RNA sequence: UCUGAUCGUAUUGGGCAUCUAACCUCGAACCCUGAAUCGGGUUUAGGGACAGUGCCUGGCGGGUAGUUUAACUGGGGCGGUUGCCUCCUAAAAUGUAACGGAGGCGCCCAAAGGUUCCCUCAACCUGGACGGCAAUCAGGUGGCGAGUGUAAAUGCACAAGGGAGCUUGACUGCGAGACUUACAAGUCAAGCAGGGACGAAAGUCGGGAUUAGUGAUCCGGCACCCCCGAGUGGAAGGGGUG
RNA sequence: UUGCACUACGAGUAAAGAUGCUCGUUACGCGCGGCAGGACGAAAAGACCCCGGGACCUUCACUACAACUUGGUAUUGAUGU
RNA sequence: UACUAAAAACACAGGUCCGUGCGAAGUCGCAAGACGAUGUAUACGGACUGACGCCUGCCCGGUGCUGGAAGGUUAAGAGG
RNA sequence: AUGCCGUGGUGUAAAGCGUGGCAGUGAGACGGCGGGGGAUAAGCUCCGUACGUCGAAAGGGAAACAGCCCAGAUCGCCGGC
RNA sequence: GGGAUGAGCUGUGGGUAGGGGUGAAAGGCCAAUCAAACUCCGUGAUAGCUGGUUCUCCCCGAAAUGCAUUUAGGUGCAGC
RNA sequence: GCCGCAGCGAAAGCGAGUCUGAAUAGGGCGACCCACACGCGCAUACGCGCGUGUGAAUAGUGGCGUGUUCUGGACCCGAA
RNA sequence: AAUAUAUAGGGUGCGGGAGGGAACGCGGGGAAGUGAAACAUCUCAGUACCCGUAGGAGGAGAAAACAAUUGUGAUUCCGCA
């Protein structure tokens, strides 16, 4: 910058560290599974990265924006509060 | 070959969710008596970075 | 002359507060009554 | 040789909004040292004698008892 | 068998002295050697666990090597100056240069802060033991000429000036909205909750009449919170908040 | 050496010292031999000064190293006191 | 100072100081080795003065150089 | 007096503002007016001016004459004001 | 013009090499070059500095100011 | 494998939310069509929340051109 | 041999080495200009250059390996990460 002290050492830096054994989840909303799947049955991890929702060979984690009105069988890792609570209102059931 | 990044600009901004890019504030790391609390907070949290420093700080992250 | 003195509660010993005071007018510890944020309430502030 | 030439910066006092003009509630109206003007209704004064507004309105001046005062029109 | 003393043995270090066998000798002789002031070997005369050399470590070190040694400036050097705060220049908003004109700051105060109540100053005049132009008293006059911890300007007699009572808001969690601004910073803030101070209440209080009394980042230090813990349980280290 | 060329002088004017611009005044066209006032004549990207870079030189500028020097340990052992 | 300086500059014989006991001190080399010198303090290396004559005063605080080790300060190793 | 800030009218195409791509500039010059430094000297120096021209603007005028006065060249004409 | 039996001059052969040599000492000389030779290579060294950068036309059109700067003939951001 | 598909936080973690915090307080960052009748406990009217759609407007990614930019000698020429 | 056991050495007889080559390979020594708008840590770069030594390729290569409660199973090389 011409000899003052630059933007990128003015500025004190980010706070923090990152985690090394971070486990990231890949995301599908129970609003997706309502429109790819509206008739429902066994919705497993394989079934929704054929579908284009998830990605390949990642922890899936189902959240819960949307409304869900068919009934589904979800098999999947660690799913949400309230996507719990909107699959078992429709009769499905949730499990790891 | 690959572009490199600036390793001092990558610990001092991030990105949003929506683009937007943020960084701290100064004048909180030392001498901190003197400095009465209406400072302290002002200077505390995250702001984005000014729309007239935003062209440089964009080409060293990226 | 005037040091930076800092003011640890009596009963959790937390240091809360900073300030300063003169060390001829004031040779002994002062002491006061500062709200403490870990009790949620006024404790009493010896310094250090 | 000299022993001058040195100053301070310049603070920016004055009149940031004159009469009529419709302000927000929150806004510096008279920056100033001292009080050259003195707040009243719905002005209050500040730290530094910096007369802000306290409700949303418009500005006008007046005459109390010899001070000069600010005031807003809710 | 505790405190102290002294004697003895064993095992270990440091001094001093002697020894020879490592090592040392450009002292001497002999052989390889026919030709050798080289080298090597044998023997002898001496030195001797020292010296020399390896590794570690202090010293000393322009002998040598790499470099640094600021800018403004009525040329450069010499002298002076560099950041902050107030005034004038500055042309009745704001801002405005010069090595233009004057001055302050790198603090101070545990009350000189917070609150509730109460008071009016300086100067002049008249009377009074020591007492004088001027100490304290008494009475007239006096609307700001005194005072403001500290420079100047803007304020302040409604007092922000003087005095007294109780006190710690010289708070923790925040902040709608603004000023100023290239950016970094700087500055003001109604109001909401916690737990308090003073007040009968209304209310006021996030230091000081206001603006100077200060230093970005990096790297660290300490206190606490228990967020990560390189297979696991810990720890080392790292992280947050002051 | 060379941007040109049928390349006057005076008083002005202009980047402040004009063959080239203004207003005048003077001068037939071309050579040859001489003199050196001007063409800011030619020659050398000023040696002075200043700003930036370099080199080499000095020291009680900084940071290093060789040389010299101290101690421990290794080579390195025995016996007395 | 070849190529703008031949001088009052350097050298010089004489002087004094300091170093050197002998594969010396000093120098050239990482070393071996060499010069010094086939020399041995009346010799050799360094520094300054510069034939000769008469002379060369006072100062050891500062900075060196030489000697000393009572005291303080001070490394690795040993100790743990 | 002007200047400045807000507002309600009226007028005005190539004004304004927000956000992206690519810049150049950061040595200014004289003249009008208000000032500082200078001797109320300078073709001097340093600031102010919704002031001008040159810079980056040709033409006409001031004899010549970047910066003063008139006026801003799209092209053509042997027309006019 | 100076020396010209001397510290003379000269021929032939040889030795000393680049932070080195050699120097009766001038920073002199080391192949017409020396306050550190020459040649190849790193190498197309770097230069906030000077020079240069080539065909056409149509629309619009600046700036020489602010702030910061080991900065003042450079540059970042704003202004245009 | 890369970019897109969910963000917030220093992180544990939670997830159309999340961090801060004592807070169902306020902020930060993120998400969210009422141009649309209708139906709903709406109604002086616009709306509130959710259906039905009248079937509203999001969107990325890979190639090839261009303008700048990064690392290379990087527009070309030139030192001591 | 000195000198005794013997060795150093010498006599004789068969093999082998030496030096060259444009690049590539392995092992060892190792810059500065430069970039950091100065500079020493750092960079330039284990680059340029030098030394030893090969082969038609060389080096590495048969777990005292990774991994994380499952597992992969000598090395080299190319693409990702
Ligand atoms: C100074 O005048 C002198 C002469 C330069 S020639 C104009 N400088 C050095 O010799
Ligand atoms: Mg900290
Ligand atoms: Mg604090
Ligand atoms: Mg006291
Ligand atoms: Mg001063
Ligand atoms: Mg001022
Ligand atoms: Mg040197
Ligand atoms: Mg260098
Ligand atoms: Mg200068
Ligand atoms: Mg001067
Ligand atoms: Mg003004
Ligand atoms: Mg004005
Ligand atoms: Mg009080
Ligand atoms: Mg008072
Ligand atoms: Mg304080
Ligand atoms: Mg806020
Ligand atoms: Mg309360
Ligand atoms: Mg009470
Ligand atoms: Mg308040
Ligand atoms: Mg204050
Ligand atoms: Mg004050
Ligand atoms: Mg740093
Ligand atoms: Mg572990
Ligand atoms: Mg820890
Ligand atoms: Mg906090
Ligand atoms: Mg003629
Ligand atoms: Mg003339
Ligand atoms: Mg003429
Ligand atoms: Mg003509
Ligand atoms: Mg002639
Ligand atoms: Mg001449
Ligand atoms: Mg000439
Ligand atoms: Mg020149
Ligand atoms: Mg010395
Ligand atoms: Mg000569
Ligand atoms: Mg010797
Ligand atoms: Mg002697
Ligand atoms: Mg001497
Ligand atoms: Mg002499
Ligand atoms: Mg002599
Ligand atoms: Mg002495
Ligand atoms: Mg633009
Ligand atoms: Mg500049
Ligand atoms: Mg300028
Ligand atoms: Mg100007
Ligand atoms: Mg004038
Ligand atoms: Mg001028
Ligand atoms: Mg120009
Ligand atoms: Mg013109
Ligand atoms: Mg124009
Ligand atoms: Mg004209
Ligand atoms: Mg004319
Ligand atoms: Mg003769
Ligand atoms: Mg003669
Ligand atoms: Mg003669
Ligand atoms: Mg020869
Ligand atoms: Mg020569
Ligand atoms: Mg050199
Ligand atoms: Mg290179
Ligand atoms: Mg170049
Ligand atoms: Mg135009
Ligand atoms: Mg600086
Ligand atoms: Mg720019
Ligand atoms: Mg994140
Ligand atoms: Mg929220
Ligand atoms: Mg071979
Ligand atoms: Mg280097
Ligand atoms: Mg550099
Ligand atoms: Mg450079
Ligand atoms: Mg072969
Ligand atoms: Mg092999
Ligand atoms: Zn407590």
């Amino acid at each position: 910058e011409g000899g003052q002290m630059p933007i990128h050492m003015r500025l004190p830096k980010l706070k923090g560290f990152r985690n090394r054994f971070r486990t990231e989840y890949e995301i599908v909303n129970v609003g997706d599974i309502n429109r790819l799947f509206p008739q429902g049955g066994a919705v497993g991890v394989d079934d929704l990265v054929a579908k284009g929702a998830v990605r390949k060979n990642a922890l899936v984690k189902v959240l819960g924006d949307g409304k869900l009105t068919a009934k589904v069988d979800v098999s999947a890792h660690k799913f949400s509060g309230s996507a719990r609570a909107k699959i078992t209102a429709a009769g499905g059931s949730a499990t790891e | 070959p690959k572009a490199k990044t600036h390793s001092g600009a990558s610990k001092r901004f991030r990105r949003t969710g929506t683009g937007k890019i943020v960084r701290q504030k100064a004048n909180r790391r030392h001498l901190l008596e003197h400095k009465p609390s209406t400072r302290t907070r002002r200077l505390d949290g995250r702001t984005v970075v000014a729309a007239n420093d935003t062209k440089r700080v964009t080409s060293l992250l990226n | 002359v005037r040091p930076k003195i800092t003011l640890a509660c009596e009963v959790c010993k937390h240091r809360n507060y900073i300030t300063k005071k003169n060390r001829r007018n004031d040779p002994d510890r002062l002491e006061l009554k500062k709200f403490c944020p870990n009790c949620g309430k006024h404790q009493a502030h010896r310094e250090t | 040789s000299s022993r001058n030439g040195r100053d301070s910066a310049a603070q920016r006092l004055g009149v940031k909004r004159y009469g009529g003009q419709v302000v927000k509630a929150g806004e510096i109206l008279v920056r100033q040292r001292g009080t050259k003007f003195h707040p009243g209704v719905n002005v209050g004064r500040g730290g530094d004698d910096t007369l802000f507004a306290k409700t949303a309105g418009a500005v006008e001046f007046g005459i109390k008892r010899g001070r000069k005062t600010v005031s807003i029109v809710g």
